[PDB]
């Protein structure tokens, strides 16, 4: 070989290139973000710190968080869904400022979608504070009218919850819910702890031991 | 030869042989050719390689037992061959305890298995698992040898042997083994909680069917040793115990054949891929 | 003395 | 603006030695292969070294080997040539040339200005009969260059390179693998011939033309380069 | 409001006024670049080996 | 208002009846007697063990031995492949690209997906390196499929309803193409490159003039999205390939499906279409991870490319018709022969 064996040299190098940029890349925790129309998740973005879709990259405890927010896509998810598996977990807005039966509809999609059977849906009912004002004065019924008990926001909260908790039909797979008033710095490290349970629910996955 | 312990002997091990050649080629051709070189795989790659070494050395010892006596082969074929065959068993033995401490290590450090836990990592212990594996088994490359003890030689040898296989039986049994325990009871307590108390049922069967099988198969093979050490040969458990020998050989290998289906088809990756090339 | 037949594999 | 600059050559002593540098700006000096070419005051080109992108792969012609050394400073961009025990034949001047490799790459593309030097066998030859060549404005010129062994490889290259040094100015590639124009070069050069004898016609000659011209192998190093062809108006 | 149903019925318009074949000849059509290209499609037909840059 | 509502039901009726009287044979009968094709077992010659991720696009060179292959690992390697050499390996600025196209003079990569902007590549760059020549932005939506006219002229379709054509020596979208009701998800530019055809997730695909802007012709054949489209070699038919795994041959002269191919054994649906330099194979690619060698005139499934472990999403018949290569969620390109 003359010269194309220094060719091969350089397939070979970036090569080398691919393999240390595919380690370094899989080490980010990905994270999808989803909820309905400013169901606050640029809140929650925000407060993590650090135009079709907007990554945010942050590093908590040692563990780089990748949280890809895809809403700029007035686009049907189901063509580019697919790009996303393997995100560690869904991590998903609810807001419960108001109402709501659409984030039921786009949590009934997401859960049950054949690409995210093994993805655990983390589940963020942000503005608890606000949902606890407006059940003051405006039950929980007039979003279920099925809703059969106290209305209360102790009550209410866990209602919610269990609603969602109960679209997941597939019991491979975990829900994580957390309560939110959108103005606390837990909310990174409840994060955290879901992906961390989330990594060795995966793990042992793999293992074929679990 | 007709006496009970070696004509059971042959039988166990000559299945051992018929289990393990379909059983670690099927699981070297997936894991090495059709599957990806991910940890996960990588781990039970070179276990599926030191089972099918020594499934493929294992003729060596029927035909060994089959004319009990004498060596076909050369002065240095007796030098390596058995230590082909111990190589192939501590590797795969260490495998599995590094395939169970790597099971404990994504469950009690998640984070940092989510950082630093990469295939590069991985072969770089397996690296370090097979040199310790040769160092473990040069200590018979350098003495074992022929012998005459017929009118035909046969290859035999004998502080010099109790350090040999002291040694060998705590790095092999007891660090392993408690390797094992360990990280399995760790594994199953952590199951415990959150979304794994469900499962600590199927974790809990995998856990000691993958510990038993190990215990059954070695704990003769390791025990005979420390007995060999309370007693002599030429008296009647000392040669019911070299007798049984064989039969603790058998055993041994045993693991190797179980080991593809135990480790590798226990996981469905695995068995997907076999079914799919089979 | 202490040999004996061993089953290869030691 | 790609940009490349030798340095470090002077008056030595017989005997002495020496240390050249490179450097480069404008381009992706990691990425490139980097080669010095050697050129007599009153001679042709003479390939002197070859520094491989990521320095794997170093070479060296037998007159220079075992006694020069080079080296990339590649956050620095600058090549190191190092040359020890220097004789008379040493007294040529060090062009900087980039290269790189791939598909469809032209080796040899850029030149840098050449840093100035004083001192007080079985292998593929080449030869060009046209050593000189009266010639003329609109006129049209064959240099002729051969080979004692086929550029021709099995893979379908043929691995001859055409470059003209003009007058006071450093060598610019015109032809890379028989034939094809290394950018820049007007549409008004070509490259021909197969196997061991190759021929580069140049249509409708002009005055920015003139220089001698030299033709080089790239099947296997060394790199022997021909005498050229001294193509005079 | 008008004006997306304006740009459908032009659109289809435009298309009905489009000039078309008998489905017969355009797939004999298809049937005489497949003929007459049968044999410089190394897929369609073996390449052998000695020539295959793939082989 | 209402009567552009009937103007177009009798439009389209119109179109139809056209069509209806236009259906004197079809290309399943007047090929009966043609020959069956054989067995057609091509081998993988080479698996280009590139990408770490999901492949989801790779397009040929003109010169028919550089193909350029696209991942999710945000990676567009240049692939030499008549020897798997790469030659560029260029990191993109967002990972998540879903197309890929090569320029046919070789001087230009194209690239783009969930960005929504199109982004061009010089691998000729005097400083060596290649550098990002020009971005598309543009689009309100993921950049779905890009293709070259020449150095200058590019084509776009775009998540948004809509294929869009670029001066990407300036950057200007010079014409954009609407009329889509869904997602524009597949592109094909005629052999002479005066025209082409998008398929959309409205389950038709759509015949645009790059110089006019019309639509003149609307193929609406499929029942589910068209994930796939490719011309016919002679630039008067196309495949267009769906999730509702039938391929269908258009005619462009026909103005409807000449022969629709499927088979009940398959239930996937089509990832590409990809013809044979002849016009006599249509390798078309499955999400069930195989790829089936359709006879593109007896409309039989003749041979099967089978041997990814993960579906297909790209299939591309070299220029000059020597190979056909494929690439697959698996992270490989396979070249067949």
């Amino acid at each position: 070989s003359a010269e194309e064996r220094a060719a091969l040299e350089r397939s070979k190098a970036i090569e080398k290139n691919l393999k240390e940029d595919g380690i370094s890349a899989a080490k980010d925790v990905k994270l999808l973000l989803l909820g309905a129309d400013n169901s606050g998740k640029s809140t929650i973005v925000k407060q993590m710190k650090i135009t079709g879709i907007v990554e945010t990259h942050f590093t908590f405890k040692n563990l780089h968080f990748r949280l890809f927010d895809v809403g700029g896509q007035r686009s049907e998810r189901k063509k580019w869904i697919h790009c996303f598996e393997d995100v560690t977990a869904i991590i998903f807005c609810v807001d419960l400022s108001d109402y709501m039966h659409e984030s039921l509809m786009l949590f009934d999609s997401i859960c049950n979608n054949k690409f995210f059977i093994d993805t655990s849906i983390i589940l963020f009912l942000n503005k608890k504070d606000l949902f606890g004002e407006k059940i003051k004065k405006s039950p929980l019924t007039i979003c279920f009218p099925e809703y059969t008990g106290p209305n209360t926001y102790e009550d209410a909260a866990a209602y919610i919850q269990a609603q969602f908790e109960s679209k997941n039909r597939s019991p491979n797979k975990e829900i994580y819910c957390h309560m939110t008033c959108a103005t606390d710095t837990n909310n990174a490290q409840v994060i955290f702890d879901a992906v961390t349970d989330i990594i060795i629910a995966n793990n042992l996955r793999g293992c074929g031991l679990y | 030869w007709n006496e009970p312990p070696v004509i059971l002997s042959m039988v166990i091990l000559s299945l051992t042989f018929l289990l393990g050649l379909p059983g670690n080629g099927l699981v070297l051709w997936v894991a090495g050719l059709k599957m990806q070189r991910t940890v996960n795989t990588i781990w039970f790659l070179h276990l599926t390689l030191a089972d099918l070494l020594c499934c493929l050395s294992l003729p060596f010892s029927l035909a060994h037992l089959a004319l009990q006596g004498q060596w076909p082969y050369g002065r240095f074929l007796c030098k390596l061959i058995p230590s082909i065959i111990v190589l192939n068993m501590f590797a795969s033995v260490f495998l599995l305890t590094a395939i169970s401490l790597d099971r404990c290590l994504v469950v009690f450090k998640p984070i940092w298995c989510q950082n630093h836990r990469n295939v590069g990592m991985a072969c770089s212990i397996c690296g370090c698992i097979w040199v310790v594996a040769f160092v473990m088994c040069i200590p018979v490359f350098v003495y074992r040898e022929i012998f005459t003890t017929d009118n035909h030689n046969r290859c035999g040898y004998k502080t010099p042997l109790v350090a040999i296989t002291i040694t060998r039986l705590v790095v092999g049994f007891l660090l392993p083994s408690v390797i094992m325990i360990a990280c399995y009871s760790f594994i199953v307590f952590r199951m415990q909680r959150g979304r794994f108390a469900k499962s600590q049922s199927k974790t809990f069967r995998v856990a000691v069917v993958v510990v038993a099988v190990f215990l059954v198969c070695w704990t003769p093979y390791h025990i005979f040793g420390v007995l060999s050490l309370l007693t002599d040969p030429e008296t009647p458990l000392g040669k019911t115990l070299m007798s049984w020998d064989h039969v603790c050989i058998a055993l041994a290998s045993a693991n190797s054949c179980f080991n593809p289906f135990l480790y590798a088809l226990l996981g469905k990756d695995f068995r997907k891929k076999a079914r799919q090339s089979i | 003395y202490r040999a004996s037949k061993l089953g290869l594999a030691r | 603006d790609v940009q490349l600059v030798e340095s470090g050559g002077g008056l030595v002593q017989p005997g002495g030695s020496r240390k050249l540098s490179c450097s480069a700006s404008g381009f992706a000096f990691s990425s490139f292969g980097m080669h010095w070419v050697r050129q007599a005051p009153e001679k042709g080109l003479e390939w002197v070294a070859y520094i491989s992108s990521g320095s794997g792969t170093i070479y060296y012609a037998d007159t220079v080997k075992g006694r020069f050394t080079i080296s990339r400073d590649d956050p620095k961009n600058t090549l190191f040539l190092q040359m020890t025990s220097l004789r008379s034949e040493d007294t040529a001047m060090y062009y900087c040339v980039r290269s790189i490799y791939y598909y469809g790459s032209s080796p040899f593309d850029f030149w840098g200005q050449g840093t100035t030097l004083t001192v007080s066998g079985s292998d593929i030859v080449m030869t060009q009969a046209t050593s000189s060549v009266p010639v003329t404005p609109g006129e049209s010129v064959s240099i002729s260059c051969r080979s004692s062994k086929s550029l021709l490889h099995s893979n379908g290259n043929t691995y001859l390179y055409w470059f003209l040094q003009r007058p006071g100015q450093s060598p610019q590639l015109l032809i890379y693998r028989m034939s094809n124009l290394a950018s820049g070069v007007p549409d008004r050069f070509s490259g021909s011939g197969s196997g061991t004898a190759f021929t580069l016609t140049i249509s409708r000659l002009e005055a920015e033309d003139v220089g001698v011209y030299y033709c080089m192998q790239h099947l296997e190093y060394p790199l022997t380069f021909g005498a050229g062809t001294k193509l005079e108006l | 409001s008008i004006a997306q149903a304006r740009k459908l019925v032009e659109q289809l318009k435009m298309e009905a006024n489009i000039d078309r074949i008998k489905v017969s000849k355009a797939a004999a059509d298809l049937m005489a670049y497949c003929e007459a290209h049968a044999k410089e499609d190394p897929l369609l037909t073996p390449v052998p080996a000695s020539e295959n840059p793939f082989r | 208002l209402d009567q552009l509502r009937q103007e177009a039901e009798q439009l389209k009726n119109q179109i139809r009846d056209a069509r209806k009287a236009c259906a004197d044979a079809t290309l399943s009968q007047i090929t009966n007697n043609i020959d069956p094709v054989g067995r057609i077992q091509m081998r993988t010659r080479r698996t280009l063990r590139g990408h770490l991720a999901k492949i989801y696009a790779m397009h040929w060179g003109t010169d028919s031995r550089l193909l350029v292959s696209a991942s999710q690992d945000g990676k567009l390697i240049i692939w030499d492949s008549y020897t798997t050499n790469k030659v560029h390996a260029i990191p993109l600025r967002s990972s998540w690209v879903m197309t890929c196209a090569y320029a046919p003079s070789g001087n230009y990569v194209a690239c783009g997906g969930l960005d929504n902007i199109c982004s061009i590549y010089n691998l000729k760059t005097r400083e060596g390196n290649v550098r990002v020549s020009r971005e598309l932005a543009g689009h309100t939506g993921y950049l779905s499929c890009c293709r070259f006219l020449d150095d200058n002229q590019i084509v776009t379709s775009s998540g948004d309803t809509t294929c869009a054509l670029w001066d990407i020596e300036t950057g200007q979208q010079t014409t954009t193409f609407t009329g889509h009701t869904g997602d524009v998800m597949s592109l094909s530019l005629a052999p002479d490159t005066r025209l082409f055809v998008s398929g959309a997730c409205d389950a038709s695909a759509k015949l645009w003039d790059v110089r006019e802007g019309m639509c003149r012709q609307t193929f609406t054949g499929h029942e589910s999205d068209i994930n796939a489209i490719c011309f016919f070699p002679n630039g008067n038919a196309f495949a267009t390939g769906s999730d509702d795994a039938t391929c269908r041959l258009f005619d462009l002269r026909a103005d409807q499906e000449l022969m629709t191919y499927s088979h009940d054994n398959i239930i996937c649906g089509i990832t590409s279409v990809s013809f044979s330099k002849s016009g006599r194979l249509l390798l078309a690619g499955y999400d069930d991870f195989n790829c089936n060698v359709w006879d593109a005139l007896k409309a039989d499934r003749a041979g099967v490319l089978a041997g990814h472990d993960n579906r297909v999403s790209c299939l591309g018949v070299t220029d000059d018709g020597m190979a056909v290569a494929t690439g697959s969620w698996d992270s490989f390109l396979k070249i067949w022969n």
